[PDB]
């Protein structure tokens, strides 16, 4: 009853505005289905859902501890959850897999090497793989990388995922205190709410008090990742646990995530991989002609302007806006390790 | 070794006192059965439910081990290694 | 690189029907090789209850690789198996012979 008395789920106690569609107010569900403080007036109250998930369906029987928390839960109160209640040893590695949210079919060679690549790096060091969690985007490829390994070897790669509670499909099926609720892994194609990938072993599901709105996970992952790296490993030589940011594909938002990690103290390195597309290939094509970082000639600068304005379909002004961020990312190219697909890069 | 099971199970159900004094235990049995009828076999452990979760998940581990070693021993035996090498040299 | 793939794929697309009609062709052919890579693909819309009905057909026709394939795609055995569906499994006549009667 530690988890029932420490964190708080935030609930839809509000004024029910008409917004655009009268059903879909600031939360986003239907109006009768309703029941932070800006128009959702949310009420913190002890967590309605924490326990174990039996992933019924998809073969491959897996259990996964799940805890609903708010975005205002303290990261020290999170670490007490992972080490004691979840009974997880502090990792020597924190592979954050920030990437694209929409699904991106990669090259088959890329999916194989990103498969065996993220897995064996997780096993041998005993890592926590900090992905998103919902079964779209990069997280679906990490779950397929885990699907390959759980059928060949025995190491339990802890793959803690901070995904939104408001976006998980069948969220009322996973309501209950210390109850092993079976969760069907069926994805209805029509439902905008997306299932959780079954091959994660742990889920911090993040409650912003709304439904179908990303954003609670963004603050909660980064406040957690700081406090991981503040805790030191038992080497006793003065070593914080190293945090890396493996980034593939990615929307236009993830470039500001790249700058938020490179310019941060200490500089969390990025293992941005080309060959997938979108953000990762324009940070890699940027890293190829860097010279001194932002020392790109004006011709390949406008070649960056067009590729931001075509692969992301940005306007001509906002492609310069993302190139402002890309040039400030790239002045610290030395932390931006780029795995070259196949070829000669590692 | 298989007929040891009959030996533990029979002597567990046998009375306490020896055969020359089993008449006392038998009159205890017929007096108790007369009182209870006027008013299962084996040695089981009867585990509680949260221990039954541990025993069940232990067994789901051993299923995942068995098939794994089976597949590894097949895919590392000389019979299958020569078979796969012969087929890929064909390709 | 194979006319075996070329015939069977052209029957699937040439019919151009919905997913349960396509799966019932591969089930009748006992070919999970084409059901894995074309019939069960990314984004392929599956009607409500088509996977559960094809599961009932796969058990009574003794097709062990289809039961693995549909389960990996869902069809939770916990939600499929009812009293009426199990009774239909003991009263099927298709499949191998039995001493049940």
């Amino acid at each position: 009853s530690w988890i029932e008395r420490a964190f708080y789920k935030r609930e839809c106690v509000h004024i029910i505005p008409s917004t655009k569609d009268p059903h879909r107010c600031c939360c986003g569900r239907l109006i009768g289905q309703h029941v932070w403080s800006i128009s959702k007036h949310t009420q913190l109250s002890p967590t309605d859902a924490f326990g174990t998930i039996e992933f019924q369906g998809g073969g491959h029987s897996n259990k996964a501890m799940y805890v609903r928390v708010s975005f205002d839960t303290k990261p020290d109160l999170l670490l007490h959850l992972m080490t004691k209640e979840w009974q997880l040893e502090l990792p020597k590695l924190l592979i954050s897999v920030h990437g694209g949210l929409q699904n991106f079919e990669l090259q088959p060679k890329l999916k194989q090497v990103f498969g065996k690549g993220l897995i064996k790096a997780a096993m041998t060091t005993g890592a926590w793989i900090f992905t998103g969690g919902v079964n779209t985007g990069v997280i679906r490829h990490v779950g397929d990388a885990l699907k390959d390994h759980a059928s060949k070897s025995r190491g339990k790669i802890c793959t803690i995922g901070i995904a939104p509670w408001g976006i998980v499909e069948n969220q009322e099926d996973l309501i209950g205190r210390d109850v092993v609720r079976p969760y069907q892994t069926m994805s209805n194609p029509m439902s905008k709410l997306t299932v959780l990938n079954s091959m994660h072993s742990h889920f911090i599901l993040a409650d912003n008090g709304t439904t179908g709105k990303y954003g609670a996970e963004v603050k909660l992952r980064r406040q957690l990742e700081k406090h991981i790296s503040l805790q030191k490993i038992n080497t006793r030589i003065g070593q914080g646990v190293p945090v890396v940011a493996l980034i593939v594909e990615g929307g236009p938002n993830v470039i500001s995530i790249v700058l938020e990690y490179l310019r941060d103290t200490p500089p969390v390195p990025v293992v941005v991989c080309d060959g997938s597309g979108r953000a990762s290939d324009i940070l890699a094509f940027g890293h190829k002609y860097s010279e001194e970082g932002g020392l790109i000639n004006e011709s390949l600068r406008d070649q960056l302007l067009v590729t931001i304005q075509k692969t992301f379909t940005y306007t001509r002004t906002q492609a310069q806006h993302l190139f402002i961020i890309l040039m400030e990312c790239m002045k610290k190219k030395e932390l931006i390790t780029v795995f070259r697909m196949g070829s000669e890069g590692h | 070794k298989f007929q040891r099971y009959q030996l533990i199970m029979t002597f567990h159900e046998r009375p306490v006192l020896p055969p020359p004094l089993i008449i006392f235990s038998h009159m205890t049995m017929i007096f108790q059965h007369l009182c209870c009828r006027w008013r299962d076999y084996g040695l089981k452990l009867f585990i509680t439910d949260d221990e039954l979760k541990k025993v069940h998940d232990f067994e789901e581990q051993c299923i995942e081990e068995y098939f794994r070693e089976k597949d590894d021993r097949f895919n590392s035996s000389n019979d299958e290694r020569i078979r796969v090498t012969s087929e890929r040299v064909e390709n | 690189q194979d006319i075996d793939l070329a015939i069977l794929t052209a029957l699937l697309k040439g019919a151009n029907a919905s997913a349960p009609d396509q799966l019932s062709l591969a089930l009748a052919w006992n070919r999970v090789d084409i059901a894995r890579s074309q019939i069960f693909i990314y984004g392929q819309q599956w009607p409500v209850g088509s996977l559960e009905q094809a599961m009932l057909d796969a058990l009574v026709l003794d097709r062990v690789d289809f039961v693995k394939l549909l389960i990996e795609n869902g069809v939770s055995m916990h939600r499929f198996l009812t009293i009426s569906r199990l009774e239909e499994l003991y009263n099927t006549r298709h499949g191998p012979s039995n001493t049940l009667y």
